[PDB]
């Protein structure tokens, strides 16, 4: 650009014959050597196409999925409005995927795979520690729809978007279908499947498999799945089998749409949210100090308990301030002042309640840096009233019941420790167990209202933590120091006319409810006092049922928590196996009603 | 266009005849400054032509005395040889020629001179005959920058597509001009700011480009 302007400028204001002047020869010798660094701009041209077309044959795909990865954790707000994840904590992301990684390869070939995988699961996993169990299937789903995309791999377009649109697309009006073993309901869902050229001859084919009434309706039709979709890729097989469980048993659609996402991204890929969630390592190191780690709760669960274990195991400080007053705003003020200063933990308890004192908080935090060791937990119920500001600026985690007898096993285990379990005599462990299991059984039945329970009592850690509390005070008492106790000497009957009346019992409105809860008592403290193969459920009425761990210790109780099937039916719960369907059908519906408003954004 | 997206779910913001008022301001403040340049621009490319024009009359002109006076030296040479007031003859070639190897080299230069330029006045002959066509687009490429320049401040990249091409569509079917093969960013930012905004901690992508165009206007 000198070189155009110098030289016009230079040729407009000759005033005069340019032949006639050595100053014409001299711009004529800057566009000679002009002219050669113009000559020696290709050879940096080449090196610039050369490096770039590399890089883009190295990490093109990876930045489509970045793209879309993003992209869809902006668009994930539409569901809940709780969480709005911002770029600063994609990039956190990044700084955690590309800095470290396991067993470090030095072949670039295997680590861009690596780095592929690292990033689809940390994202899934620091993404669904903040969300409801109930979307954590849709965001696998978004999860493993991207990197079927990002696959060389045929694009399965017209099948989802049939799987996604199927209820809302039209059916035949006056076609109904043969009634042999299928509703007029299927008979629809046939009918609008029918569309599809693969899925063509399913009116021929229903009738020609007769002998598999049970594989394709009724039974449990996870692992089996009649016909198929030439040669199909894995996927393709499960996303035909996918689509022809929504046509017969709309009900099973959960477990078909897990094991796709297991087929499609690993059978471990969403399987570390059943875990306990370990805050510690999390707060410790993936939270940055300015950063406050907001823990949302669902009604009747707080979060209190857990970030106090912490502070307690990692024996920190914490000035923990009820937020809902005047002089509360002040100590919080004063104590935020204080500890950003210092570096103790801060504590504000139930701050959904003041939004505007929270637009304050955080402006007030992003215009400050923190000491290193720092961390600022807040503490609040789901209500439109959190600000989107404080969310976006904000950690969030949730916590609510956790989803399934394993999970709520294993969480209870994680929350008693060690040496309380372990104490003397050695009856004190399988008493723990049997609480324990007790506690997940009365837990689990709540979701299944009205039929587990007729009203949704908070069966929370309070009355978990009084119950270990009796069962302990109660065998110091009838225990004098000694290792092992005969099982008729364990006062049983103490036990559970305590629990029945005074910490379980408590809640109980409904004569029903409080019979129930004796018979469920009388069932399990029992064990024919500790008698080998006591029967704890009965899993399915066809040669299935539940025994009680011969184990004696602690190590040996949680390993037969872990040995537990992942599959889980109302019938250990005692509820008949049709309770859950209406439920799980809803679910599903929910599920499809959320893609189609993800997919959407991509007179009277 | 707004209440389609306020349909469509994203929030709504509203319109006011301040906008109108800023987009007709802006109208006639960017018609001016590209009239202007376009003036300008012309003026020194007219310039430039002229004084090439004169330099290539010049070329011929020594062209023709070069030969003519090569004439002559080979005239007083027969003359000299033809006398073989020999010693005065000999001078008189000798400073003849010596005019004659400093107006060669002085064509040698020019020479020179007229190679380098001949490309620059290949192109400048183009953007001339180019500016005749490019005056009469400026009135409708000018009303797409204007109303982008005041109007699409607030929606994102798809969103502004689309009141470009909607804006394009309409001025395609009422016959009016507009410079298609040109994009918005670049005509209205400089290379110059554009390098100082890169510098300026910008990032390198279009919807930052016309964000910082519109801080500029």
């Amino acid at each position: 650009r000198q070189l155009e302007k110098s030289l016009l400028q230079a040729l407009n204001e000759v005033k005069g014959r340019i032949l006639d002047d050595d100053t014409i020869i001299t711009t004529l010798e800057n566009l000679k050597r002009e002219a050669a660094e113009v000559t020696r701009k290709v050879e940096e041209t080449d090196i610039v196409m050369q490096e770039v077309e590399t890089v883009s044959q190295q990490y093109l795909p990876l930045s489509t999925a970045c793209s879309s990865i993003y992209f869809t954790m902006e668009s994930l707000k539409q569901i809940h409005f709780l969480y709005q994840y911002s770029l600063q904590f994609f990039l956190d992301i990044y700084h955690n995927v590309l800095y470290e990684n396991p067993n470090l390869v030095t072949d670039h070939t295997q680590r861009l795979s690596i780095i592929t995988k690292d990033l689809f699961q940390v994202a899934f996993n620091r993404v669904a520690r903040g969300m409801l169990h109930q979307d954590h299937i849709t965001f696998a789903m978004l999860l493993a729809r991207i990197k079927l995309k990002g696959t060389g791999e045929p694009t399965y377009d017209a099948e989802f978007q049939h799987f996604l649109r199927g209820n809302e697309i039209v059916l035949s009006a006056g076609s109904t279908p043969r009634i042999q073993g299928l509703t007029v309901e299927q008979a629809e869902a046939v009918v609008r499947l029918s569309c599809l050229p693969a899925f063509k001859d399913l009116i021929a084919k229903v009738q020609a498999d007769e002998q598999f009434g049970i594989w394709l309706d009724s039974s449990s039709p996870e692992q089996t799945v009649p016909y198929l979709w030439t040669p199909a890729t894995p996927i393709g097989q499960a996303i035909h089998r996918l689509l022809l469980i929504q046509a017969f048993r709309p009900d099973r659609l959960l477990a078909m749409a897990h094991m796709f996402v297991s087929t499609n991204l690993g059978e471990s890929f969403m399987s570390i949210m059943e875990q306990p969630l370990d805050l510690t390592h999390i707060v410790g190191t993936e939270v940055k100090p300015n950063t406050p780690v907001l823990m949302c709760s669902v009604p009747g669960y707080d979060a209190s308990g857990h970030v106090e274990d912490l502070a307690a195991e990692q024996n920190t400080q914490i000035t923990s301030i009820a937020i809902g007053s005047a002089e509360g705003f002040n100590q919080a003020d004063k104590a935020i002042n204080t500890a950003v200063k210092s570096g103790r933990w801060v504590m504000l308890k139930n701050v959904h309640l003041a939004p505007g004192w929270l637009m304050q908080l955080e402006k007030k935090l992003h215009s400050l840096q923190p000491h290193a060791c720092f961390r600022l937990f807040l503490t609040m119920e789901i209500n439109p009233k959190v600000p989107v500001n404080l969310l976006r600026a904000g950690r969030i985690f949730v916590f609510e019941p956790p989803p399934g007898v394993k999970a709520n096993m294993l969480r209870t285990f994680s929350s008693i420790p060690v040496s309380r379990i372990c104490k003397s005599p050695n009856e004190r462990a399988r008493l723990y167990f049997l609480l324990a299991w007790f506690h997940a059984i009365i837990q689990e039945r709540l979701r299944y209202a009205p039929l587990g329970w007729s009203k949704k009592y908070e069966f929370g850690e309070s009355d978990l933590r009084s119950a270990c509390d009796t069962v302990d005070t109660w065998l110091d008492d009838t225990a004098k120091g000694r290792q092992n106790i005969s099982p008729d000497k364990i006062p049983w009957s103490a036990l559970k006319t305590l629990m029945a009346q005074s910490i379980y019992g408590g809640r109980v409105d409904n004569e029903f409810d409080q019979r129930l809860l004796n018979t469920f008592l009388e069932r399990l403290f029992t064990t024919r006092s500790f008698d080998s193969e006591f029967k704890l459920a009965c899993k399915v009425d066809g040669h299935k049922d539940i025994q009680m761990p011969d184990g004696i210790r602690r190590e040996e109780f949680v390993q037969w928590v872990e040995l537990l099937p992942d599959t889980q039916t109302p019938s250990w719960l005692g509820l008949p196996n049709n309770a859950e369907r209406v439920l799980l059908t809803t679910q599903g519906v929910d599920m499809i009603s959320k893609m189609l408003k993800m997919q959407m954004l991509e007179t009277l | 266009a707004n209440a389609r997206l306020a349909k469509r779910g994203g929030r709504t913001m509203a319109i006011t005849p301040r906008h109108y008022l800023d987009f007709i301001n802006h109208y006639a403040n960017l018609f001016h400054e590209k009239r202007s340049e376009l003036e300008e621009q012309q003026m020194h490319l007219n310039v430039g032509l002229r004084k090439i024009k004169e330099t290539v009359d010049q070329v011929e002109e020594l062209r023709r005395d070069l030969r003519i006076k090569s004439q002559e030296l080979e005239v007083k040479n027969a003359a000299a040889n033809d006398k073989l007031e020999y010693a005065v003859l000999i001078s008189e070639a000798q400073a003849i020629k010596a005019d004659l190897a400093a107006v060669e080299a002085k064509v040698n230069r020019s020479t020179a001179l007229l190679k380098s330029l001949s490309a620059e006045r290949e192109r400048w002959e183009k953007t001339s005959e180019t500016f005749k066509n490019q005056m009469s687009t400026i009135a409708g490429d000018c009303l797409l920058s204007a109303a982008f320049i005041a109007y699409a401040g607030y929606f994102d990249q798809q969103m502004r597509q689309n009141l470009f091409t909607t804006w394009s569509h309409h001025l395609q079917q009422a016959n009016i001009q507009f410079r298609t093969d040109i994009a918005r960013t670049e005509y209205l930012s400089n290379a110059d700011e554009r390098l100082r905004w890169q510098a300026s901690s910008l990032p390198a992508d279009d919807l930052c480009t016309e964000n910082a165009i519109m801080l500029k206007r």
